[PDB]
């Protein structure tokens, strides 16, 4: 129901309403389509019209369907109206038909959270950092309202959440429903080798490493012409290219054969089945209302219903 | 499967059933 | 990104600012108002989102003037249903001696709208 | 056969069956579609119904097939059996054809590997040269990062 937007199926459907009232009026209009029945007795003023309002509308949902109906237009006016709906209905399904390739395959679930904002608010998904690590300490020392929810999940469950180090993280990711808070040159290492995990919303914060030095050595100023000279040579990201690429993992960059299911037409089962339980409820309908005319021209509507049956 | 064409064969033994009990020019009306 | 570099308060060489304005950068980045003051400077206006490459469904700005064409032909129809009532009057005018209340009469005959006569 | 799957061509055949008992109970139950014949002699109570238990099924599988057949429903109840019927087999088909472009081809077979790029990244496929030639002692002595790994 995808390969037309949602305005265009509104824009259809009132476009049969609006084409086969306007067929209903012509058609009672125009003097050539009251033709004269009865060719067996050629001698009469009982001219008739096939257009019905039923008529009208179903040969505007006729041919909006490919199947055609009953009363091909007899006019030079009925006919432009039944000759510009069939060009309409012509390009409405080319169009629908030639995006439909784009809309069989598909994508798939999106997960439950997509930043730490959605993450704060449920607690269907634990989570946790590393205990005495400095993604811990930046959420026990924080006072902006997202992040310190989040500090009040984590020091209730400290037993629990917190996990001892990266590797438990990862693991309990995995085995359990977990969304365990690394640090962003961690994610990239891990979401390509295993292809099970991925990197949730942007940077909480931006920190960086550091050769650290003690209080006062004369290296922290020698460490750092050193590395903004590899930094400029290029070999800081020389380096990182050698280790963080590993496989490179994709899935869905090929998106094969994939026949058709369930999964994918599926639930034009269910308006088959839904127009069918709505014509039961018509049949009743029709004989409810027959019902009530058998009761003008006799007596008993109930016992005339009795003996058709 | 198993479900579903029980209920087609039950819609089929009804259309049989009305199929052969009736006839379909003749006078009746209304009927089933 | 070509490089990664940064910017940087930059001191003397050997001023003992550096030591302070370190201290006093990291203490601004764990509250967050280095990227409070970045936020309220370089949003402005947010110019309207890319909608990259997925499905792309059809409107009124792909197919949309089909309903120009439709309405267009119905409109052609119109003029004919009253172009045809202008061709039948003018032939009833032969069998009745042209009298102008034939195509009253014939617009009487609209109105009796009762699937016959 | 392939663009839908077996067991939706056991839905759309028991639909086939389905809508056609569906049909013909409906046409023989609404007092609409039993129309009169013989209009040359318009006076006899011999009112005539169409829809047999042959033309019921034989309006399913003829719209089923795009080609359509005789017998347009004429009511407001059998046209909306026929009416879901033309929507049902619309979208079967248009997503079958639809589907199928990719089931003719499929890209024809392709090799897992294309490089010896594409070879070190794997675990999956081992692989290795002669021992004591010039195909091992390339890769002993080299230092470019993917012959490298070959040798690691
Ligand atoms: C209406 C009067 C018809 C009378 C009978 C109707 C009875 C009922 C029957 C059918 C009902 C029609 C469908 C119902 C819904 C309308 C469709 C819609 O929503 O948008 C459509 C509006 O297009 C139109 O509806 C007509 C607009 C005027 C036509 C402009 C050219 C004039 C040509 C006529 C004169 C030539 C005469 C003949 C020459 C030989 C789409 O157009 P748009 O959205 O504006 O364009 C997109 C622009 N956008 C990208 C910015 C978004
Ligand atoms: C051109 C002629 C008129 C066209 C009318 C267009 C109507 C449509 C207008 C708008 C559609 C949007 C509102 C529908 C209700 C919303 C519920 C929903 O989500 O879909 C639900 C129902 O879906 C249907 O059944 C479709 C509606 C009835 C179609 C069949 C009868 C009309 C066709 C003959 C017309 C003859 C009548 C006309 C006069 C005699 C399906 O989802 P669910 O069942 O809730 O859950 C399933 C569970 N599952 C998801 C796990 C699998
Ligand atoms: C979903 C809607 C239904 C929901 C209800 C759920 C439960 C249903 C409950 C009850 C169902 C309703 C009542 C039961 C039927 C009995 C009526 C009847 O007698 O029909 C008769 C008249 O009928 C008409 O004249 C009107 C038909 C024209 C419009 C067709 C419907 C499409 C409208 C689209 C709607 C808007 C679409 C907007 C989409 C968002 C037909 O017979 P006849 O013409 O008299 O015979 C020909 C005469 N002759 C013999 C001389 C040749
Ligand atoms: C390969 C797939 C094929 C599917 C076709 C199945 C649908 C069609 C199947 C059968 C069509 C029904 C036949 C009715 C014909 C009417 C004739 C009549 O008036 O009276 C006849 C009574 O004969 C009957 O009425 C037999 C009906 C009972 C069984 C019907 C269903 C069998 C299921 C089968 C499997 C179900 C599973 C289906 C899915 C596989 C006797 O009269 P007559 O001697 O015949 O002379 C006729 C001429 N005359 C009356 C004017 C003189
Ligand atoms: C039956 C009749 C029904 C008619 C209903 C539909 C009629 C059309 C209804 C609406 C059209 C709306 C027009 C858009 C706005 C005007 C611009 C324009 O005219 O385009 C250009 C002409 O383009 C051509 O050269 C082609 C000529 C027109 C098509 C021929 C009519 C088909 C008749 C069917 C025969 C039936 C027999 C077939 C067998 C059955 C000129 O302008 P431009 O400068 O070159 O381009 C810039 C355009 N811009 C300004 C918008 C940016
Ligand atoms: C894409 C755009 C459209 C292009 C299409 C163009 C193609 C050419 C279109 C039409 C060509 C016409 C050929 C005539 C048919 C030959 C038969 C004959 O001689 O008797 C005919 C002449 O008797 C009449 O009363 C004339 C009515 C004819 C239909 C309307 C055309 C004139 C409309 C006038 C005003 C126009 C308004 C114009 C406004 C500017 C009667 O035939 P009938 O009426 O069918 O009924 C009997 C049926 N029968 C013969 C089987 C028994
Ligand atoms: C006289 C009696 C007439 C009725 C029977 C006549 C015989 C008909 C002939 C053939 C039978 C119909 C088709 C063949 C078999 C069904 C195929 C199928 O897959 O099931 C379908 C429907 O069935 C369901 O699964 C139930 C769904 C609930 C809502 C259905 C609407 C019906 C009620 C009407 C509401 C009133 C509406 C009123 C107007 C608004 C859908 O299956 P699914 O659940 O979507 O699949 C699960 C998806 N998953 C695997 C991804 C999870
Ligand atoms: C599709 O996605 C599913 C959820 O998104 C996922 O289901 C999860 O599967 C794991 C098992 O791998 C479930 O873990 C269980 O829960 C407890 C929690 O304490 C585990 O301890 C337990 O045993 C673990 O199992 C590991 C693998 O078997 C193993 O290393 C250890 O024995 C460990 O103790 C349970 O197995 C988890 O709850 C499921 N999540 C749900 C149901 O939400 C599917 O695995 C995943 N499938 C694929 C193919 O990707
Ligand atoms: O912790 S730092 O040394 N100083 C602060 N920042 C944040 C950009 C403010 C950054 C940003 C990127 C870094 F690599 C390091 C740091
Ligand atoms: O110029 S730096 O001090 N050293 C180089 N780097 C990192 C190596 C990328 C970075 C990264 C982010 C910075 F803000 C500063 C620097
Ligand atoms: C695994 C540990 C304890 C380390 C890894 N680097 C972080 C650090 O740079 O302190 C810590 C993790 C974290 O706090 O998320
Ligand atoms: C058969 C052997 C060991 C020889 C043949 N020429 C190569 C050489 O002369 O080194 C070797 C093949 C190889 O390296 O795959
Ligand atoms: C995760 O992805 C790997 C491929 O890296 C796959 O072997 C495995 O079946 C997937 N699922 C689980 C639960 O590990």
């Amino acid at each position: 129901l995808n390969p037309l937007s949602p305005d265009i199926w509104m824009y259809v459907l009132l476009a049969c309403l609006g084409v086969s009232c306007v067929l209903f009026v012509i058609a009672r209009f125009s003097p050539y389509e009251w033709y004269n029945p009865h060719p067996c007795n050629p001698d009469s003023d009982v001219v008739e019209n096939n257009f019905t309002l039923l008529n009208s509308f179903w040969f505007g949902v006729g041919a909006l369907m490919q199947q055609g109906s009953e009363l091909m237009p007899k006019a030079l006016s009925t006919r432009i109206v039944g000759g510009i709906w069939w060009f309409f209905t012509l390009i409405i399904i080319s169009s629908y038909t030639a995006n439909l390739a784009a809309f069989l395959t598909v994508e798939r679930m999106e997960s439950p959270i997509d930043s730490a904002d959605d993450l704060a608010k449920q607690t269907k998904i634990e989570y946790g950092a590393v205990e005495d690590g400095a993604t811990m300490t930046f959420f026990k020392k924080s006072k902006i309202s997202t992040y310190d929810k989040m500090w009040a999940f984590m020091s209730s469950r400290r037993q629990s959440v917190l996990v001892k180090s990266n590797e438990e993280g990862i693991q309990r990711v995995l085995t359990s429903d977990y969304a365990f808070l690394m640090e962003s040159t961690t994610i990239e290492f891990v979401t390509q080798r295993n292809c099970n995990l991925t990197q949730i919303g942007g940077l909480i914060d931006s920190k960086g490493y550091g050769v650290g030095t003690p209080m006062g050595s004369p290296y922290r100023d020698k460490i750092t012409i050193a590395i903004l000279q590899l930094q400029e040579e290029g070999k800081l990201h020389m380096m990182k290219e050698k280790w963080w690429r590993g496989n490179g993992c994709p899935e869905e960059e090929s998106k094969e054969a994939s026949a058709l299911g369930v999964q994918n037409i599926g639930g034009i089962f269910i308006v088959l089945a839904a127009g069918l339980v709505l014509s039961v409820f018509v049949a009743v309908g029709e004989f409810l209302y027959k019902s009530k005319k058998n009761a003008q021209l006799e007596k008993r509507s109930f016992c005339s219903a009795m003996v058709e049956e | 499967i198993g479900v579903t064409s029980g209920i087609v064969l039950v819609l089929l033994i009804i259309s049989i059933l009305v199929q052969v009990k009736q006839p379909r020019k003749k006078v009746m009306a209304c009927k089933t | 990104l070509i490089d990664s570099k940064g910017y940087g308060v930059g001191t003397p060489m050997g001023s003992p600012y550096r030591d302070k304005i370190t201290i006093a950068i990291l203490q601004l980045q764990e509250e967050g108002k280095l990227h409070m003051m970045k936020e309220k400077w370089w949003r402005g206006n947010g110019c309207p989102e890319e909608e990259s490459k997925e499905a792309s469904a059809l409107g009124v700005q792909n197919i949309g003037g089909i309903f120009i064409v439709l309405a267009a032909g119905l409109v052609l129809s119109v003029f004919v249903a009253v172009g045809e009532f202008l061709y039948k009057s003018k032939k009833n005018a032969q069998l009745e001696k042209r009298s102008f209340c034939s195509a009253m009469v014939e617009e009487l005959r609209m109105s009796l709208k009762c699937q016959r006569r």
